[PDB]
């Protein structure tokens, strides 16, 4: 039962007690991903379209 | 600003639709006129909802008046709220439809259906951010039935991702006009299968038993079937219409109604239905057995027959939100074997503080259910019970219509039945 | 109207408790995957406690303590009698054990061989009893090489403990045997005892000079039903019950059941549910436990009893299903879902 | 002194946002109109609450704040409530129609349109700051906003600041305080696309919220407004070690120090006490060992779960009000020998403690009383997993009918990245298990 490292200043103070001792994509790529999933929806709003002409 | 623009189209169309506008106008506390004259804020909250802000603060509804032939939107135009609509807003013909799908679909409504969609077009063209479209209309008709699906398409065609919901009077042998009927309501299933993102299913027959048995009219009229589902379409818009912690517009909804793109058709309910014993208070208990019981709904199924895949509740009046809450729990954890269990939480609840006028608390059931497949098997059986014989079939085939197409109507609702009965197992 | 389901198909116990509970007209089963349910017969293993309490307004009850697995598992139990102070290491009612792992895999190997060499030094018996949880497996010798060889030829964890050289045994028949007791833990975590108490005797006569032949040894019911060719001689199934017991050590012993072995197996009870109560106390929880548990005890020539292992999962005397089966409804689930005596049980008081 | 931008996204982070800092405001005695009588540096100064606030040359404190919602009508309420004058219009940020409960939709279709936008306006904020040390994110799991687009923002901040730590505060469903069914496809999206980019992530689960509301609070139906109130005192204790003087948890890159040692699993546990009704006429004030004692109690966990059948990675105790240390390892030392605190072997057994004799702030006529002593420990358990499990097999019931599915591929979303998200939550999952079962 140990405290260690005490700090104190007028708004409070920290310590730390230890009972026991131990045993991304780039920017290119985000684009590619947003992009892609509008072709999806335009391609999918196409055979709307299509359907909808037919 | 999330702006609904609304269509009614045909008899029953216009007859329902006017009604509703008289309902949810009284609400709002706008006059015959257009006037404002309620008592509250809330009547103004999500007022340009359904209605248009004119000159001199007159609210205008967002409303388009369709038909074939003049009679019925005459009608309107002098009944108690005729003057409020908008005149440029009336599109109709003189020819009438003469309850033949074909007709609205392909000839006599092909011919006006263009000057409809500028009307639309107009309206949508003044709107921040529409929501999306609602339309009433009856299937067992020409006009509502066959323009109306032919108008769904062609504003499906120019706003693609925008909501397409509608209130379908779906037809009925024991309230019924024609023997065409299963003709033009298979017809059109098939259209809003396509082309609707929540359809109302309301069965003729099942307004008709309420007033009957419930309601206690020894003879029912259209007009008393009306009342029934303006009260209905104003308790299921009441999440639209009124402020509260539901911050909901119709994609919202559908997102968590429709499952599965093809099975968007509601069973709606409401409650109480009292005969005139009618002044007596209602508890919460009454309000909720009867909002899930099978009179209190519309689209003369049984769920006791089928699953639910959704269920929304909407409670309005003063009353305990904690004593509905343990209502609804009741009912729910008392019947779980009606419920599919992989849909976590599928029965969701909303509460409003304004009633129905005349109403200390109402409650409004909209279900998504697997039963409604009795709906169409109806529909199908009468369809064969003719199409078999080709009875009456010379009304459409003068109108350029085919055999075939009345085949794939027919198979495509079958194939309706079968997708609802392989989620009820 | 309450809702159940049912997770153990294989639970003889529960399986009676469904059976009664759709008796009353007020219990309705669901589908064993249906969230909805105000009780839960759980399956044994792998029990999803973390789903449970968290259905809006449903209050759910569950058949298993979860962590009571410290209890119910041979090493688990050796660990937790050693490590705990509130039984400590001199516990007086435990046999002398030590969790041996294979060579192929802490491990009380050298402590083990340690008290060995003393014993064989000291010319006391040495005859310890090699076991496990995975087994029907079970070896008694005295020699520490064929102990520790026959769980090195194992691949799952073992226990050596003194085997009970100077057992109690029953005349006529000369015969050894055991004491199960059933012990029901509610939701307010009091301690039932059942007062109906079974012995399963071995019906050989027990022999202290063979070890190899495990008939007189193990008093298991399947064991004497199995390879013993005395079963259902002196009892019917190899089993006496409390009331002829307790007339026995009278006539024989000149005492009761209650004085010379009840209350030591009340105290053991005890000692153990208190140990693990802040471990796997529902009182605070989400959702509410409940656990029926089999008790397996030893008695000696000095009439001082011994504790051999805690089923969590226990089967019943099948002349005290419907009794007992029917004592789980009154107090572990009626008491928390009430329906619209003189208990069957010993309610052990205790501090919370 | 190092900044910290907050970043409010979707209806419940800005909801939560104006709790925030309202309480914010209340603790440093800024006023509505955002002058602070008390700073006697005008128009400057690098004091310990200037890393939430910036300064204009009228004394006007400005919040480190950004608001971005895809429909206007939460955000509508700050532009005109109480502390309208705290912030200028282009720090709130407001589409026209939202995402619809889509994740699909908030991250594709609509997210990619007004992603540039919000990292221009952020971009302002960063220029305002000399030494930023990182973001602080609200959403909630289960909004097409709050996951959808709270996802993308995530990536992108990865990729514009680099170097920079990203927190969360997180929102997990709870079906008592929403009606919305395929919340948990959202919840497991946006938990996958923004496990990699988030440093550490604070789970409020809304069924803790609600219990505490209605058990400590006697609230029979607690609005959002109730449960917000509650959540900002939480948020407040675990932020106000960047807001006032001290040396624990000084800078954000200290929270993945002190309770994350492994990436994918940063997810500390929150518990908090007391919460006492005001409407009680006086209240026994409780001791420091008491609310201590209350830190392992299941009910005041921010997320409902047993820590009795997990491990320990790390602890953290952030004490406020009338609280000193010899106070502290007393209590510690009794709940040691009560209660059922195992570790994992390859980390020490301690505890961290910071005090702050400032005692908590009580929203004037809010519903909390007004203590003399409250601590928030964070705790980083295995036990939290339950919560991934529950969530994890709601996914699985609707998804192996592909329930809903169609919504999501309608925006654009393939439908394998809903396998691909959740096989990454079943390595979640795998390796909680690994670090706490034996
Ligand atoms: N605790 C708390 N939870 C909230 C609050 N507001 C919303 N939620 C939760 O957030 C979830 C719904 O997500 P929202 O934040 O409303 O959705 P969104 O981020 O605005 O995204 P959209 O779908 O486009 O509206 C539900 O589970 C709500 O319970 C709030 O103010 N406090
Ligand atoms: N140390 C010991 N001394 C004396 N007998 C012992 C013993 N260990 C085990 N036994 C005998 O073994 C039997 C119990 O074995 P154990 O309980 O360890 O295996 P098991 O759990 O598979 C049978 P059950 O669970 O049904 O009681 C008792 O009848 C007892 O006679
Ligand atoms: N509920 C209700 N149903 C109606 C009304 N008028 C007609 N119907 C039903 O609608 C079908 C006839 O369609 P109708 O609207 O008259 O045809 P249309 O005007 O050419 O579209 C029949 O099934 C009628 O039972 C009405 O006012 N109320
Ligand atoms: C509901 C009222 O219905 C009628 O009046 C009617 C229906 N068929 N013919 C007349
Ligand atoms: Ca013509
Ligand atoms: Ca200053
Ligand atoms: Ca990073
Ligand atoms: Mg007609
Ligand atoms: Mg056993
Ligand atoms: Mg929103």
């Amino acid at each position: 039962m140990e405290v260690i490292e005490l700090n104190k200043c007028t708004s409070g103070q920290s310590f730390e007690v230890i009972l026991k001792p131990p045993s991304d994509p780039s920017l290119e790529e985000i684009q590619k991903k947003l992009e892609a999933a509008e072709e999806r929806r335009k391609y999918q709003e196409a055979e709307l379209l299509k359907h909808l002409a037919e | 600003m999330r702006e609904i623009v609304h269509i009614q189209a045909g008899q029953c169309g216009n007859q329902i639709g006017a009604k509703f506008w008289e309902v949810i106008s009284d609400e709002h506390g706008i006059d015959p006129t257009g006037s404002y004259h309620g008592d509250s804020d809330l009547q103004l909250e999500r007022i340009n909802v359904y209605y248009n802000e004119a000159t001199g603060n007159k609210y205008v509804p967002r409303a388009i008046l369709v038909d074939l032939e003049p009679g019925t939107m005459d009608s309107v135009r002098s009944g108690p709220f005729g003057q409020i609509f908008r005149p440029d807003n009336f599109v109709f013909g003189q020819s009438g439809a003469g309850n033949n799908w074909a007709k609205g679909h392909y000839t006599e409504g092909a011919e006006l259906v263009d000057s409809v969609l500028d009307v639309v077009r107009k309206e949508s063209e003044s709107c921040d951010c529409l929501q999306g479209f609602q339309l009433t209309h009856s299937l067992g008709g020409g006009t509502g039935s066959g323009m109306g699906t032919l108008l769904i398409s062609k504003i499906r065609e120019e706003y693609p991702d925008r909501i397409m919901n509608t209130f379908s009077v779906m037809p009925s042998p024991k309230v019924s006009d024609t023997v065409v009927e299963p003709y033009n309501a298979t017809l059109s299933v098939h259209q809003l299968v396509e082309n609707t993102d929540e359809t109302y299913c309301i069965d003729n027959e099942a307004l008709y038993d309420i007033c009957f048995r419930t309601l206690k009219l020894t003879t029912p009229t259209y007009g008393d079937l009306n009342h029934l589902v303006s009260a209905t379409m104003s308790g299921v818009t009441t999440c639209l219409r009124f402020p509260g912690q539901l911050n909901a517009d119709l994609r919202k909804l559908a997102v968590n109604m429709v499952p599965f793109p093809r099975l968007h058709f509601f069973m709606p309910g409401f409650a109480p239905l009292t005969s005139r014993q009618q002044y007596r208070a209602l508890t919460v208990p009454e309000l909720t057995q009867q909002m899930f019981d099978s009179k209190n709904m519309m689209a003369a199924c049984d769920p006791r027959h089928g699953r639910y895949l959704t269920v929304a509740a909407i409670f309005r009046g003063r009353m305990s939100m904690k004593e509905v809450d343990e209502q609804m729990l009741n009912v729910q954890n008392k019947n779980s074997s009606y419920f599919v269990e992989w849909i976590p939480n599928n029965v969701k609840t909303a509460v409003c503080d304004i009633p129905p006028r005349g109403l200390k608390m109402s409650a409004t059931f909209i279900g998504n259910s697997t039963a409604i497949q009795e709906l169409f098997k109806r529909i199908s059986e009468q369809f064969t019970a003719m199409f078999r014989r080709k009875a009456f079939l010379h009304w459409y085939t003068g109108e350029g219509m085919d055999e075939m197409e009345f085949t794939e109507a027919e198979s495509n609702m079958n194939d309706l039945v079968s997708e609802y009965q392989q989620y009820q197992d | 109207m309450y809702t159940f389901v049912v997770r153990d198909e294989n639970s003889s116990v529960y399986a009676e408790v469904s059976r009664l509970l759709l008796a009353t007209g007020q219990w309705k089963r669901l589908r064993k995957d249906n969230p909805r349910f105000n009780l839960m017969l759980g399956e044994r293993n792998r029990l999803p406690f973390g789903r449970l309490g968290h259905e809006p307004g449903l209050v759910q009850l569950v058949n298993y303590y979860r962590g009571a697995d410290k209890l119910c598992r041979k090493a688990s139990l050796v660990k937790l009698i050693k490590t705990s102070p509130e039984l400590s290491e001199s516990c007086t009612w435990f046999p002398e054990s030590y969790v041996i792992y294979p060579t192929n895999l802490t491990d009380e190997r050298e402590v083990f061989l340690a008290a060995y060499n003393r014993r064989r030094e000291g010319r006391e018996g040495n005859v310890w009893i090699a076991k496990s949880s995975a087994g029907a497996g079970i070896l008694i010798s005295s020699e520490a090489s064929e102990l520790l060889d026959f769980i090195d030829e194992q691949g799952q964890v073992h226990v050596i403990q003194k085997y009970l050289e100077k057992p109690l045994l029953l005349e006529p028949g000369h015969r050894k045997f055991d004491i199960r007791s059933w012990v029901l833990v509610d939701h307010l975590y009091n301690i039932y005892l059942y007062r109906e108490g079974v012995l399963r005797t071995s019906s050989e006569p027990y022999n202290s000079a063979n070890f190899q032949d495990k008939t007189c040894h193990l008093t298991n019911h399947c064991i004497q039903k199995e390879y013993s060719k005395n079963y259902g001689r002196y009892e019917e199934g190899n089993e006496m019950f409390f009331e002829e017991f307790n007339q026995y050590l009278m006539d024989a012993l000149n005492t009761t059941l209650e004085n010379s072995i009840l209350l030591q197996i009340k105290h053991i009870i005890r000692s153990c549910l208190m140990c693990i109560e802040p471990a796997i106390s529902t009182k605070h929880l989400h959702y509410q436990s409940f656990q029926l548990f089999g008790f397996d005890f030893m008695v000696d020539e000095e009439l001082k009893v011994w504790l051999i292992e805690v089923n969590g999962a226990p089967a019943c005397a099948q002349k005290l299903y419907a009794e007992l089966c029917q004592g789980i409804v009154d107090v572990a689930i009626s008491s928390v879902f009430p329906l619209a005596p003189t208990s069957i049980f010993i309610k052990l008081h205790h501090h919370h | 002194m190092r900044e910290c931008i907050s970043i409010h996204v979707g209806q419940a982070g800005v909801q939560i946002g104006n709790a925030c800092w309202e309480l914010y405001c209340l603790e440093h005695g800024i006023q509505p109109d955002g002058q602070m009588p008390s700073d006697k540096t005008i128009g400057g100064g690098d004091d310990s609450f200037n890393t939430f606030f910036s300064e204009t040359g009228a004394g006007k404190h400005v919040p480190r704040a950004v608001f971005v919602d895809l429909e206007p009508t939460v955000i509508d309420e700050v532009r005109t409530g109480t502390y309208r004058q705290l912030f200028h219009p282009e720090q709130l940020i407001t589409g026209k129609e939202d995402a619809a409960n889509n994740y699909a939709r908030g991250h594709y279709t609509i997210g990619k349109e007004i992603i540039d936008l919000v990292l221009d306006r952020i971009r302002k904020l960063a220029d305002q700051c000399t030494g930023l040390q990182g973001f602080l994110v609200f959403h909630s799991f289960g909004g097409g906003t709050g996951s959808g687009f709270t996802s993308l923002l995530m990536e992108r901040l990865s990729v514009d600041y680099g170097k920079k730590s990203k927190l969360e505060f997180s929102i997990y469903p709870a079906p008592q305080v929403s009606t919305a069914v395929v919340e948990p496809y959202n919840s497991i999206l946006t938990t996958h696309t923004t496990l990699e980019h988030s440093d550490c992530a604070f789970m409020v689960d809304n069924e803790a919220i609600y219990d505490i509301c209605r058990r400590n609070l006697d609230i029979e139906r607690p609005t959002y407004t109730n449960l917000n109130r509650l959540i900002s005192q939480i948020v407040s204790s675990i932020t106000a070690s960047l807001r006032f003087d001290g040396a624990l948890n000084v800078d954000l890159t200290e929270f993945q120090t002190n309770l994350v040692p492994y990436p994918r699993i940063h997810f500390p546990l929150a518990t908090y006490a007391p919460v006492i009704s005001a409407e009680k006429a006086y209240h026994e004030q409780l001791s420091v060992a008491e609310i201590t004692n209350a830190c392992f109690e299941p009910a005041n966990q921010m997320v409902k779960c047993d820590p009795r059948h997990g491990k320990y990675m790390a602890c953290c105790l952030l004490y406020r009000g009338d609280v000193v240390p010899k106070d502290v390892n007393a209590a510690i030392a009794t709940i040691k020998t009560k209660r059922s605190i195992q570790f994992v072997d390859w980390c020490p057994t301690g505890f961290k403690v910071g005090i702050n004799y400032q005692p908590p702030t009580v929203v004037p006529g809010g519903d909390l009383a007004k203590v003399q002593r409250a601590v928030c420990m964070l705790s980083n358990t295995t036990a939290i997993a339950e919560a991934w499990a529950r969530l994890d097999h709601k996914f699985d019931l609707m998804y192996a009918k592909r329930a809903f599915v169609h919504w999501y591929v309608g925006e654009g979303m393939e439908e394998g990245e809903f396998s691909e998200a959740r096989e990454d939550m079943a390595a979640l999952e795998k390796d909680y298990e690994e670090v706490g079962v034996d």
